[PDB]
């Protein structure tokens, strides 16, 4: 399990150069479907496999 | 130039180029996760001056200050906050200061700056002149103060206690505006449609960034008809909102605003979808929706039907209640349970005004429906005879909530028709609202009394609604020097309780400090349905009988001169009654006759009279310490039990100070000085006991001189009797006489006692060799040497 | 004539005449706060202490007590025998006949005129002198008393290596009876040593205070078996005390004692005899309830281990309750009816009850309740232990509304009390009892530690909660603990300041800097006991909060060097022999081994408290940062779709030394080694001088003093200089005359050596004679043969 700042750096250590993925908003609907991370990796443990889901392509 | 609806600076320093163009940032501004791996080239961006909504900074390694990046940022209105805030900077290394001089006015949120010790110049800049809710800001965790000590290169206004250098860096300073008002570059309140500053005063167009709306270079407080109110900062045409790319998946004109959705029952008119005509939010997935911050709540605005749950908890802040009302009020109906925990600024749930119909379908454990817990400063449920409320199912619960009234729950269970549902546990009574109750029956004190140490209180005998309720009593009390005291719940003087059960019910408090204004009041404890009442009572004051005072202290004294004595002391540690005065007595002291009784001329040595961390206390030490204290205690216990009526003595009555000067005294004499405190109640009580002191008056120096000419005479075998008078007032006591004499130098030295001097009237050295001779005398008083008197001559021939 | 039982005197000088009749005081003697001329020659001997406090207007003491001779100090006063305090205008201690102060030690302080002090020995009137207390009198440079003789004295003596006479007041002298035998009388007769003080010689019926006992006018060391001792001095027959005025003074071991001591109880059969039993004095104590609220209201229960009824414990608050609360009640064995504790908060654990073994409940409570506890805010720990053969045999137990006690503790109850199947099932309402305690925990461990004689460094493991962020601010406790029967609930009674000193460490700034601590300000060779508890801050509760504490650990500092031994004093039983007395040390700093003694002749001519109001305040902050944090991550990221000699004082505080030279000084040093000096080094130093004072055999010249018919009329008294005078001659004194020596010759050695004799010139012809008493280092004692320098014509 990882939480806290121990999270953020770890993600760099999995991303490094590639950066992160962001779902860019364009037309600014006054709404958004926003389940996150500490729900996942700070209540149970998560693998270095699924972290790619957040790293940029 | 404007831009919308948001910027996402992330991982790509280069990406910053997206701010090349505009100055009105509609939406938000994210700047996050920028490693300093790329070198800093000072990408200046001057055109930008205002952003509608929040500004976020997170982990941009490689930035030193802010002005370098943002010179012209002046105002951020903050329409949609970011967790109750407007600008937040978090986890920033490299960052030395906030060069944001141009900012003057920020409207809605608060500033949260945290966990960046890499920076200082914080305790300088005043915000209160920018925004209002200073008590909602949050700044700690940056570099400790005693390592910063920064000094400006400007104006100085008290920062809540005192003024200092208010400068946004070592190169700029905090602007301001005098009491003229808007404001201009040089001291003038511009056209009142302004915000921040104006180029030139009093113009509809030259204002740097004008408030309250925007339109076609003009600043209006009310848009024209063809226009509409857009994003709380501008006015628009029909066509523009008709061409907006909603991408919500054209805005609806309503109340002259381009709002995207519509309240209940307001549907896109047939072929006028651009307008809503009159003829419910939440998802089935989560089934619950916590509410902590305005963002977590503003994203709920505009609903009346609700499905899911209402978990609510808020940790701190100002009247968030205002805002939560300004949104949640539209809610009427909820399916699932309602639950509250640890909330602290929820003075009263009044903001859920239009809720009437609760389902409580998906109940909590124990099939619970209405659930509160531990919320401290909640004092009143909105349940009043206006808002009825029909809880369908489930059960209730309350616990620990100390500011509501234990009868409000009763009106609640009334209105909701569940008075035959829950047990004594399911709605606790031991520990809810107990720290402040509403109201109950009054009681009356039968009679008081007072000795010097004890007191017997009698209240009026109470009678309950149903007599088989054992109506016992408690009696709260303490010392009270004042009246700025509550009554409600040891150590640092908090309280002390006592219990008590055909005579009138009274109680006896005992072993009390004399003359201490105790405050007392009784409280009714029941011994048994919610048909309980109890009964509070009145805050009664009582001052216990006076008592004999305690001896003074600090007893010190000296002589600024002969027959003058200065003595300073300490008021008693236990006056025990309004102070009246002190008494001072004194006595001469008979000189030590043994000096008389035993001549010390022959003695080889003569006497003289001087005048006028926390290392934790271990166990073994503490033992003997307590024993010593007990010893002194059992010792002075005797002297404590004595009265005292107010060479002879000579008295005094000093009242004002604790120090006094005494006259009319013989010079250089030993005196002793009894002292007493004396309260104003010793008329029949008796004045205080005694603590003494010693002192010795000042020389007298100047009287050890022989009071005349020293005269000689010759005799048979050469015995020269000398005649010199005794100095009548010796400095204390005269012992002997230094007698120098001789042929040419008075090198030979002679000692002369006081017996022979009283035996003959002088001294006489017998069988002296002839020649020319002269002699001198010095005295030997108590203070010291005498004075080597005049050489007088005598020549027994050869 | 007896005189008892005590004497209280105050505010009435005339009340003094309450002494007119009696001669021996059988008790204490207080004198306090009197506003003339009185004498009391009857008083001879006391048995209890004697106290004088602020009685102004008194000349001396003996003028009020001219025959106080011995004070046997049988009942002290705060470990004292004679105490003076604040006696203005008291010039001098008039008591000039006190002889053998038995037990206590003097306590004299703050008196304006109590001179004539150093001129009084203590070593010949009591035996523990160095426990005295003398301060605040006339500083020794301001009176300078004299002694009866301005011309000639009584005797002078040594103490602390100096000379002066021994006189109480300017008209009395202290009287050492010489080493003739050793009990004495006036005029130096050897009395029958079985008496004490004075003797009116070898008398068993004519003395003042029979030492060691008294009976029927006869000194005696053991009175006959019908005569039982009494008050430490006098015996009486059997019926006497019985007929003396709760029964009288029961008989035990030849004593008629007021209360026969511990380890017995009265055989009601002849109730004046008490038999030793096995139990610790089973004493009993109308109604069945007995409330307790504070420390006092228990007073009427101290000791009676068996109570006929119940207990209702209701304490709101107070001082450090548990200690003395237990010391009052801690002896109860078996209470009859029920036990109940309600609304009482200042309690933390009920351990203060030591010996509750059987609780029978013959008076059950409503619905057959025997054990009832209810709404106690701060109770955490029941004495139900790994160390109780507690037994209950009636009534159901009951528990309600006590947060700080988790159900797992009370669960072990019935399986150690044998009351399992008796209680109902809704009693332990696991809803509330034990909510907010913390009895499940993760256990810390230790890593290492180092122990300097006065500093300790300890380091423990690194903790890692299920979540990293949860604050870790370790809090460490220790206490001085000479044993092992100790666990962490002693003073933590909402006060907490009794038996656990506590300090706080903070999280290390290093990411991996292992957190340990140094402690200072310690006591060498004194076993400490420490442990450390991990202060979480938050609801790490999955069901209830976790918390984490170490397990208790004992330690002791490395040993170290002893300190200076105490009270190096010494007396000469004879010349050329010296006996030493000194006091064992103060901080042995380890098992003592032995002492070191040497002698040598000498030549000729940053506070660390935690403001709790900030403490919990600090919790929320780091807590508040927690929740705010998670919102950040929850909204940013998004997934893709001069020689000297030495001896070994080994066991005793007293050793002689032999074969010296008389009247020769000696620096005396005692050193004391622990069992550690062999590798560390031995004591510091303590010095004292003690001249083996002589011996008048060699004061006069034992060689013949020969005159000489000289040139122009003169007499040369050539006595040879004695080879070994009693040390040496200061100056010679030759009384000379016709046939009765009429004048005296004064000859210093400065005036003798250069001569080697004595010359008297220009004599009137006619026969003469003389004699010499050379003032030697032993003084002018024995006289020479009266020399005959007859010079007739």
């Amino acid at each position: 399990t990882l939480c806290g700042a121990e999270l953020v750096d770890a993600l760099q250590f999995v991303c490094g150069d590639r950066g992160f993925y962001f779902n860019k908003p364009t037309g600014y609907g006054s709404s958004s479907r926003r389940t996150g991370i500490v729900d996942e990796c700070c209540f149970r443990s998560c693998d270095l496999r699924r972290l790619e889901m957040y790293c940029a392509p | 130039e404007i831009c919308g609806p948001g910027i996402d600076i992330r991982n790509d320093y280069q990406q910053l180029k997206r701010l090349e163009n505009c100055t009105v940032i509609e939406g938000f501004l994210h700047i996050l996760l920028i490693s300093k791996a790329e070198d800093y080239r000072s990408y200046r961006f001057p055109k930008l001056t205002v952003i509608t909504e929040y500004l976020l900074l997170f982990r941009v390694a490689g930035l030193e200050s802010l002005g370098d990046l943002f010179p012209n940022l002046t105002v951020i209105r903050g329409w949609k906050l970011f967790y109750n805030y407007a600008l937040v900077i978090f986890e920033m290394t490299n960052l030395k200061d906030i060069g944001l001089y141009n900012l003057r006015n920020i409207t809605r949120g608060a500033i949260r700056i945290e966990k960046n010790a890499d920076l200082c110049y914080l305790s300088t800049i005043d915000w209160s002149l920018i925004l209002d809710a200073v008590s909602n800001n949050y700044i700690v965790g940056n570099k400790p103060p005693k390592e910063c000590g920064d000094l400006c290169p400007c104006e100085k206004t008290t920062i809540n206690n005192e003024y200092n250098y208010r400068c946004w860096t070592t190169n700029r300073c905090q602007k301001m505006c005098p009491s003229v008002c808007a404001c201009t570059e040089n001291n003038e309140c511009c056209h009142p449609e302004c915000l921040g500053s104006c180029h030139t005063p009093d113009d509809n167009t030259t204002c740097v960034a004008c408030r309250h709306y925007y339109y076609k270079g003009v600043c209006v407080p009310a848009c024209p008809p063809g226009t509409y109110r857009f994003e709380g900062w501008r006015c628009v045409d029909r066509d523009f909102c008709a061409n907006i790319p909603n991408a919500e998946s054209g805005f609806v004109i309503h109340d002259d605003e381009c709002m995207q959705e519509c309240p209940s029952g307001f549907i896109r008119n047939s072929t006028q979808s651009m307008y809503c005509i009159p003829c419910v939010c939440g998802d089935e997935e989560k089934k619950t929706k916590t509410i902590d911050s305005v963002t977590s709540a503003q994203m709920l605005q505009g609903c009346t039907i609700l499905k899911g749950n209402l978990l609510i908890n808020i940790r701190r802040g100002n009247n968030i209640a205002s805002e939560l009302e300004n949104f949640m009020g539209l809610i009427e109906v909820v399916t699932g349970y309602v639950k509250i925990r640890h909330s602290h600024a929820l003075v009263s749930l009044s903001f859920l005004k239009n809720l009437r119909l609760i389902l409580g379908e998906e109940q909590l454990e124990g099939n619970y429906s209405f659930y509160v817990l531990d919320n401290q400063n909640l004092q009143q449920l909105w349940d009043w005879n206006h808002r009825n409320l029909t809880v369908r199912s489930g059960k209730m619960y309350f616990a620990f909530n100390p500011k509501l009234c234990v009868s409000e729950i009763y009106r609640m269970e009334e209105v909701t028709g569940t008075k035959g549902r829950q047990s004594k546990g399911d709605i606790n009574t031991r520990n809810n609202g107990e720290r402040a109750s509403c109201e109950s029956d009054v009681l009356r004190f039968t009679s008081t009394t007072t000795w010097k140490n004890r007191i017997i209180i009698t209240w009026h005998r109470y009678r309950p609604p149903d007599y088989r309720d054992l109506i016992s009593f408690t009696v709260y009390y303490k010392e009270a020097p004042f009246k700025n005291v509550t009554e409600y719940d040891c150590g640092s003087n908090s309280w002390n309780m006592v219990d008590v059960d055909e005579g009138e019910p009274g109680i006896l408090l005992h072993g009390l400090k004399p003359w201490t204004q105790y405050a007392v009041y009784v409280k009714a404890v029941t011994l048994t349905n919610d048909h309980i009442r109890g009964a509070k009572s009145e805050i009664l004051y009582i001052r216990t009988n006076a008592s004999v005072p305690s001896i003074p202290l600090d007893v010190l004294s000296a002589s600024n001169s002969s027959s003058q004595l200065i003595v300073k002391w300490n008021p008693p540690t236990l006056p025990n009654g309004n102070l009246s005065y002190y008494i001072v007595r004194w006595q001469r002291q008979p000189q030590d006759g043994y000096l008389y009784r035993h001549n010390y001329c022959s003695k080889d040595k003569i006497p003289i009279r001087k005048y006028a961390c926390a290392c934790p206390k271990t166990e073994a030490e503490k033992q003997a310490e307590k024993e010593e204290a007990e010893y002194r205690k059992v010792f002075e216990n005797f002297l404590h039990n004595s009265i005292f009526v107010p060479y002879p003595f000579f008295e005094s009555r000093v009242d004002n100070k604790e120090r006094t000067v005494i006259s009319n005294l013989r010079p250089f004499t030993l005196y002793r000085i009894d002292i007493h405190s004396c309260n104003h109640e010793a008329e029949k009580l008796g004045c205080s006991a005694s603590n003494f002191v010693f002192a010795r008056t000042m020389p007298a120096e100047g009287a050890d001189d022989i009071p005349g000419p020293v005269t000689w005479e010759p005799r048979p075998e050469n015995s020269i009797f000398l005649k010199w008078p005794e100095p009548e007032n010796p400095n204390g006591l005269i012992l002997m006489y230094e007698i120098k004499y001789g042929s040419q130098v008075e090198d030979q030295r002679e000692c002369v006692s006081r017996q022979e001097y009283r035996k003959y009237g002088g001294a006489k050295l017998n069988r002296l060799n002839p020649g020319n001779y002269t002699a001198r005398i010095q005295a030997t008083s108590l203070s010291g040497n005498g004075s080597w008197t005049d050489p007088v001559f005598f020549y027994v021939p050869a």
